[PDB]
RNA sequence: CGCCGUUCCGAAGGGACGGGCGAUGGCCUCCGUUGCCCUCAGCCGAUCGAAAGGGAGUCGGGUUCAGAUCCCCGAAUCCG
RNA sequence: AGUUCUCUUUUCUUUGUGAAGGGCAGGGCGCCCUGGAAUGGGUUCGCCCCGAGAGAGGGGCCCGUGCCUUGGAAAGCGUCGCGGUUCCGGCGGCGUCCGGUGAGCUCUCGCUGGCCCUUGAAAAUCCGGGGGAGAGGGUGUAAAUCUCGCGCCGGGCCGUACCCAUAUCCGCAGCAGGUCUCCAAGGUGAACAGCCUCUGGCAUGUUGGAACAAUGUAGGUAAGGGAAGUCGGCAAGCCGGAUCCGUAACUUCGGGAUAAGGAUUGGCUCUAAGGGCUGGCAGCCGACUUAGAACUGGUGCGGACCAGGGGAAUCCGACUGU
């Protein structure tokens, strides 16, 4: 079946601390399909991106934590794990959140 | 792991001590004491070995 | 705790004089009547919506009704 | 102050241990006038009191060492304490292939590649140590079975 | 509650280290 | 123990009562000389036999 | 002062289904109670002796500064 | 939630359902009925079973602590978000999911055996049966009667805190002593051994600082020699695991025996054998083992820990035990 998936930055992107498309391409060379990051194991899994929103659709098995898995790790290369803090929104949806600082 | 405590002040492996671990609705291991384990009657012949059927054990 | 099959006997336990009052209980898969009496929680599973409020509207009058949520 | 009794009541609500519970030292003024447990409960939610995760203890180191050893690595001659006896009991290997010989014999029979007299003598011989596993067995009895055509044929 | 105000606060109160004498006895100012 | 009698469990009684100070106003009566109660007793230094 | 002894040199049962007599009662109809008599009765050893032996029947959730299978909420059960 | 310089679809945490009732798995039967078995068959790890009735069919019963169900999601927990007096059993959203595997360990249920010149409580208490003294009513507003299902009332007295032990107990004490028990994680490993670690706990054991003389106490190492020391090899030291081989005198034939004496042991990459489920074949699942081979490192490899020195004799006592 059709497994769909999204990610909400809208809270950074608007406050213009990460650009959606650097992400985009960020997901596109490294989500692996068989433990081949680079043909997203033949367009199996469809990566379509939206004005704050990235959905991630595969009809092949494949977690959802995996995408909290990269979003972390992209976060961090660019430093703003300190800052941002990716939560579950739905039973289908991560968003982008801020620690209750001051 | 978790690790259990007797309930009572009964604190040897007695026969009348015997427990077995039961999960509860809050989700944690406790010891639930058992009954002993009971006998059908024994035949009155007093030569048959075997207990008596259709009674309560 | 016994589990009552049909609506028959839900009512008649209703009627009991020891019938304190009945809890209405909704799920997702069913609506479940529970009538405390003077020794068990009888309790009747309708999976059928309909079948409920026909029910709920029919229970002697006098006995308290709960909804609970 | 002095917060021996917040430590010891955390820990009580939060249901882990006084080394778990973590008091913001920010905070110890707040803390020190919660003496009961509707007070502690409050600062929990408020987040002066929180619960440390536990210690990390991965298998991961374990886990790849178990795949070689699946695969051979570390169980060579040098590698071993007990007995052979020890590592892997005769009587549990003896078990194993009774019942996995005994089970063959009974299936042949039920589906009657076998009669019961050729498997009575087959069960014998299995209880007698004749055959090392399931194939040395199969074989035979294929071999009993050519030489009982070959009779008949000339019967 | 998010678990790295553990950290925020621990290393917020590794900065006393600066301002022996004067440490605010609340940072929550309000109330 | 927690296993305990009814009679010792009285007689432990008797004995936490006893265990106290003076009161303070004795010392003003017209010929007292008690100056404090010199029969206290702590549960590790003496013990009561019982 | 006492000791031995525990069924041994003992008239060691105060009970009962039922039956017969009276006396009392009350939902005085007839049923109860009570006293006497007839009948039936081995136990054969008073009593003590175990917070590990035998021995009916309670579990879940919450709750305290300190008590909870004991308090509260709920759901059960044994005995009489 | 942690790490993310690089790598890691990664590592960690967590992922409920009580008693009682019903239903159903599963286990057990020295229970029944048909029938009549040698070309004897059935069967276990072992056994063991049968004309006094086996195999094969079809049934009955006991325990079901296992799963479902009423309990019961309302509760609990995980998590995100809002509230309040804010010391509220506060309120919401989502979740509380699916499989596998084992001589694994702990408890328990059961079947079958072995040991005894050892045979491994009693009573309270409760139950069934045999018997048939009696009782009940004359066709009914039926009666005596009921261990059935509901309903009604009550369960008095005493104990209950905490410590339970390198500081709550006994040793004059917060004494390295003594003092009965239950539960029991990961790795290595034969292992409840030792070594490291998670949960939980602790603050080095009635003080600290600075030095690093002698003499000590406890640990080590020593060229060449190797008991020359000493009453005496005291002390220390050698050996030590496991696999393969080999093994004497004597013997009460059971032993002696790990006799004695050798070889091997790492890492890495492969090969072969050892199974279940479904429908001599095909597909899908698998759990640890054993054996062999190549390559490889400064010959190091039971790398720490754990872990027998051996032989030839004499005296005494058979041995185990005290
Ligand atoms: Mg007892
Ligand atoms: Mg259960
Ligand atoms: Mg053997
Ligand atoms: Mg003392
Ligand atoms: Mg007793
Ligand atoms: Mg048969
Ligand atoms: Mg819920
Ligand atoms: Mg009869
Ligand atoms: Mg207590
Ligand atoms: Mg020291
Ligand atoms: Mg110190
Ligand atoms: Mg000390
Ligand atoms: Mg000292
Ligand atoms: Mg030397
Ligand atoms: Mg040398
Ligand atoms: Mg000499
Ligand atoms: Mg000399
Ligand atoms: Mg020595
Ligand atoms: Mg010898
Ligand atoms: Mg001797
Ligand atoms: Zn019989």
């Amino acid at each position: 079946q059709l497994l769909k998936f999204t990610l909400d930055c809208t809270h950074p992107v608007e406050d213009g601390i990460m650009d959606a498309a650097n992400f985009e391409q960020f997901l596109q060379e490294r989500i692996k399909v068989n433990g081949k990051a680079g043909n997203l194991g033949g367009g199996v899994v469809s990566l379509e991106r939206s004005k704050s929103k990235i959905t991630v659709t595969s009809e092949v098995p494949f977690s959802k934590r995996y995408l909290k898995y990269l979003t972390k790790k992209y976060l961090k290369k660019n430093n703003l794990r300190d800052w941002l803090r990716v939560v579950a929104n739905t039973k289908e949806s991560y968003e982008l959140r801020y620690f209750q600082i001051n | 792991v978790q690790r259990l405590t007797y309930r009572r002040r009964l604190s040897y492996n007695t026969a009348s001590n015997k427990t077995r671990l039961s999960r509860t609705p809050g989700n944690r291991i406790v010891y639930l004491y058992t009954k002993k384990v009971g006998k059908a009657p024994k035949s009155a012949c007093g030569v048959c070995p075997g207990r008596l059927r259709g009674v309560r054990a | 705790p016994r589990k009552i099959e049909e609506i028959k006997d839900f009512l008649l336990t209703a009627r009991r004089k020891d019938a304190k009052s009945v809890k209405i209980k909704k799920n997702k898969d069913n609506v479940k009547f529970k009538v405390r009496c003077s020794r068990y929680l009888y309790t009747l599973v309708i999976t059928d919506k309909e079948k409920a409020e026909k029910l709920k509207q029919s229970l002697p009058p006098g006995l308290a009704v709960k909804e609970l949520k | 102050s002095m917060l021996r009794l917040q430590k010891r009541l955390a820990s009580s609500v939060l249901r882990c241990g006084k080394k778990k519970v973590w008091l913001d030292p920010n905070e110890t003024n707040e803390i020190a006038n919660a003496n009961s447990r509707q007070q502690i409960r409050k600062l929990i939610k408020d987040g002066l009191i929180i619960r440390k995760p536990v210690t990390v203890h991965s298998r991961a180191r374990c886990r790849k060492n178990t795949l070689a050893r699946r695969k051979g690595r570390h169980m060579g001659i040098g590698k071993r304490k007990g007995t052979a006896n020890a590592r892997m009991p005769e009587k549990v290997t003896w078990m194993r292939r009774m019942r996995i010989l005994r089970r063959l014999l009974r299936r042949y029979r039920e589906s009657k590649k076998i009669d019961r007299h050729m498997y009575h003598s087959l069960y014998l011989k299995v209880k007698g140590n004749v055959f090392k596993n399931k194939r040395i067995l199969m074989e035979h009895i294929h071999k009993l079975k050519a030489d009982k055509a070959r009779k008949k044929l000339l019967a | 509650v998010a678990k790295q105000r553990i950290r925020m606060a621990n290393e917020k109160h590794s900065k006393n280290i600066t301002q022996r004498g004067n440490v605010a006895k609340t940072s929550r100012n309000a109330p | 123990s927690s296993h305990k009698t009814f009679r010792i469990k009285r007689f432990l009684a008797k004995k936490q009562k006893q265990n106290r100070p003076i009161p303070q106003w004795i010392w003003m009566k017209t010929g007292n000389k008690i100056r404090y109660n010199s029969k206290r007793r702590h549960w590790r230094r003496t013990k009561l036999g019982l």
